[PDB]
RNA sequence: UCAAUGAAGCGGAGCUGGAAUUCAUUUUCCACGUUCUAGCAUUCAAGGUCCCAUUCGGGGCUGAUCCGGGUUGAAGACAU
RNA sequence: AAAGGCCUGAUUUUAUGCAGGCCACCAUCGAAAGGGAAUCCGGUUAAGAUUCCGGAACCUGGAUAUGGAUUCUUCACGGU
């Protein structure tokens, strides 16, 4: 009878993002002729923390290539990144930890972090904490380049997409408990507002399908089919199996 | 063919002549007299038992002025209309709606006789 | 005259000739705005035949609209 | 000298913030520009039908010298000169008056689409110019079929402007002659023979002749490695 | 149709270096000033060459190859 | 999206047009507890005061000479 929670996330009111405390996009550099072509040497000027990010952030201070001034990125740093290290972005190169490289010119089996899904996109594969892809082949004609995703699904780039040599820094953040609500809700403030939440069970009919009963239950299967429309779509959606992983 | 040169990447409005307005005929052909001359101003004394004392304790002239003057107009107005030099001006809003100014003139003036000239007391 | 060369040719819409001219100029109209001032009819005949005048003070607008 | 060395500064790429260069070829340009840019590329870019594309075959330089300097030698009444000659018929209705012949007979080049085409299908012109950039393309595209049927030679022209010059407009867009003086008559049938050949003489061929289909400087270029390739 | 950029270096051809045990045959590809260091990098660039009539200064070319003005990448009669 | 204002020094029929320079920014509204130029004491009224009176300060925007500083090793000197 009403709009059920899952629904009202998408009007953006009180769904948004935390976003004040954000020290800005985290991009690579815009793909320019220099790193087409070239390198360009950057400094890492400070590894900061980031409000509602695991990661932390390397501000790294290029030269313009056109007019005397600095241009300031905001990278995602990489495990082993150090202030005042130097960065080397472009097709030439080094393959050193911290680099932005073209995924065409790194070995097999490279370990790179913060990948253009597609050239000059300036990052979109494994940005959080501890994740990485691996380069696991080339395909030199109709130059692609075949990884491996965080997730482990195979993925096609084009050999000109770049990436990060390392893995994102900040990995193992999950290993530890949070124990409490409290800490949840601390980590929640930061990024939006999706916390506490409350079982569609334990609400009623007209607040979610899994509403009402004299009992708490569901009531019918909750696998979803995948074309059952918003207000639907409470459960878990297009499921292929269920139950506990155990082949 | 020959081309022209252009550092920039970017395309800008060119400049081009900006002419002043030369009207056929006038906006409204008579221009408006002083909206604020110093009668306008000042619109009369204050004679309160206060704005008096005020008068021979404090060098100042209490006056009633329009709500539109402001400590310049004030100024200006009480130095054409009495001859008198003006120290200070404070301003205030009465709770009727009316302006009171305070106006403190020079050592070398008295209020006393401005105001027995003015004709009050 | 040629309005009835005109008119004639504009009913031929499926012909080379015309379809050439209409791909061209639906692209043209696309780029330029939704409505915008045009600087002449492209189909004086039609234009004359519902009452352009060509003199001061006749204009001709061009709009688009979502079908 | 002793005071002044040579610098030489390293352009290369991470040194030496570059200098100023000719960026014209990556200006943005204002989308008026861009647009008639791009519709010039999209009319050769798709396939021309004949009866388009049989214009831009235009007079070559040195006969639309002569014919322009044979049609300037015609060119109509300004209005100075009307108002004279109707001074000069009202002193003849003043002191002569034989009928109304003050003027003599005149010899102008006709203009004006609607004029010229009647002229064409009357069998009164003798020589028909066709401007090569009229827009909406439409008001002369039937024009060189009218001619080749009623034995009217014609020549696609460069400029509605050129045209317009010698009748005293902006453009004309048509252009004829109908008759001209004994003096020029030999003149007008060595060019009407000059200009049939180019245009009249090839008609039967030019119409079944698709233009177009021109490809752009990159294109072209990686088309013909790869026919070189492969 | 998608994306980016203050639409800055695209495409093609050169030159040079280089491996090519190249024939005087780009038939070949390659590379096209920067990697110990938390410095610095801007004044139509110094220099080379030519001219002005040069008035302390100014203008050319070069430095900084040429050509096509398609900003560049994706995608394409599919999708929308 | 063709979105534009900042100096020249000239010029001393001169107003501020007039040949070079710079600039890539792009409405506006949003806090009397956020940020923010600068004031105090004493006295005074029926009722006002960090606002009036007396004395003593400060800031900002202007103008403007004098003294001092520097200056024929021109744009200070001292201290490892
Ligand atoms: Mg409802
Ligand atoms: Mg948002
Ligand atoms: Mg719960
Ligand atoms: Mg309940
Ligand atoms: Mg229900
Ligand atoms: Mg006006
Ligand atoms: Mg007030
Ligand atoms: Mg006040
Ligand atoms: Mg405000
Ligand atoms: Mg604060
Ligand atoms: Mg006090
Ligand atoms: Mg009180």
């Amino acid at each position: 009878g009403r709009v059920i929670r899952n629904q009202r996330k998408g009007a953006g009111s009180i769904f948004t993002s935390h976003t004040r405390l954000r020290q800005g996009a985290a991009k690579l550099r815009t793909l320019d002729y220099a790193e087409r072509h070239g390198y360009i040497r950057g400094i890492v000027k400070q590894i900061v923390h980031d409000s509602g990010r695991g990661a932390p952030l390397a501000k790294v201070v290029f030269r313009d290539p056109y007019k005397y001034r600095l241009r300031e990125e905001i990278f995602i740093a990489n495990e082993g990144v150090h202030t005042g290290q130097f960065i080397y972005a472009g097709k030439k190169a080094s393959l050193n930890v911290g680099n932005v490289l073209p995924l065409g010119s790194v070995p097999e089996g490279t370990i790179v972090s913060n990948v253009e899904e597609k050239p000059g996109d300036r990052g979109a594969l494994a940005r959080a904490s501890g994740n990485y892809v691996i380069i696991i082949g080339h395909n030199p004609d109709e130059n692609k380049t075949r990884v491996r995703l965080p997730s482990g699904a195979k993925k096609v780039i084009s050999s000109d997409a770049r990436g990060v040599i390392g893995v994102i820094a900040g990995g193992g953040r999950v290993d530890k408990p949070l124990l409490k609500a409290g800490r949840a809700f601390h980590k929640y403030r930061l990024k939006r507002n999706s916390w506490p939440k409350t079982r569609g069970v334990a609400m009623n009919p007209v607040d979610h399908p899994h509403g009402g009963g004299n009992h708490q239950h569901i009531g019918k299967a909750s696998t979803i089919s995948r074309g059952a429309v918003s207000g639907q779509k409470a459960g878990l959606i297009a499921a292929r199996r269920t139950g506990l992983l155990r082949g | 063919k020959a081309l022209k040169v252009r550092t920039s990447a970017t395309f800008r409005l060119p400049k081009t002549l900006k002419l002043a307005r030369a009207p056929k005929y006038a906006s409204k052909a008579v221009p408006h007299y002083n909206r604020l001359d110093s009668y306008k101003v000042i619109e009369q004394p204050i004679t309160s038992e206060t704005a008096m004392k005020k008068v021979e304790d404090g060098n100042i002239l209490v006056f009633q002025v329009s709500m539109k003057a402001n400590k310049y107009q004030i100024k200006k107005a009480v130095k054409e209309l009495y001859e008198v030099d003006v120290l200070k001006v404070n301003t205030l809003v009465r709770p009727n709606g009316t302006k009171k100014a305070y106006v403190r003139l020079t050592a070398d003036y008295d209020a006393l006789d401005i105001a027995n000239r003015i004709g009050y007391i | 005259g040629a309005y009835k060369y005109l008119e004639e040719l504009q009913r031929k819409k499926q012909s080379d000739v015309l379809r050439f001219l209409q791909r061209v100029r639906v692209w043209e109209y696309r780029q330029k705005n939704v409505i915008h001032r045009a600087a002449r009819p492209t189909r004086p005949d039609k234009a004359r035949r519902l009452g352009y005048k060509a003199k001061q003070g006749f204009v001709i607008y061009r709009v688009r609209v979502r079908r | 000298n002793p005071l002044t060395h040579s610098t030489p500064k390293n352009f290369g790429i991470g040194q030496a913030v570059q200098p100023k260069r000719n960026l014209s070829r990556y200006v943005k340009w204002p989308e008026y520009v861009r647009v008639q840019r791009q519709k010039k590329i999209l009319s050769i870019r798709l396939k021309v039908p004949p009866t388009i594309a049989q214009f831009q075959y235009t007079l070559d330089r040195n006969t639309a010298a002569e014919t322009f300097k044979l049609f300037n030698k015609y060119r109509p009444e300004t209005a100075a000169e009307k108002k004279e000659r109707l001074t000069k018929e009202a002193a003849a209705v003043a002191e002569g008056k034989s009928k109304q012949d003050a003027s003599p007979k005149p010899y102008a080049v006709k203009y004006g689409l609607n004029h010229v085409v009647a002229l064409i299908e009357n069998k009164k012109a003798k020589l028909v110019l066709i401007a090569n950039d009229v827009d909406p393309i439409e008001l002369v595209v039937f024009l060189p079929a009218l001619c080749k049927k009623m034995g009217v030679p014609y020549a696609i022209v460069k400029g509605k402007a050129r045209l317009g010059t010698l009748v005293n407009q902006k453009t004309s867009a048509v252009a004829a002659l109908t008759e001209v003086r004994a003096e020029d008559e030999a003149a007008l049938a060595k060019l009407v023979s000059t200009i049939d050949a180019n245009f009249a003489d090839k008609y039967d061929e030019v119409k079944k002749h698709w233009g177009g289909g021109i490809l752009g400087n990159k294109a072209q270029a990686k088309m013909d490695k790869r026919a070189k390739n492969s």
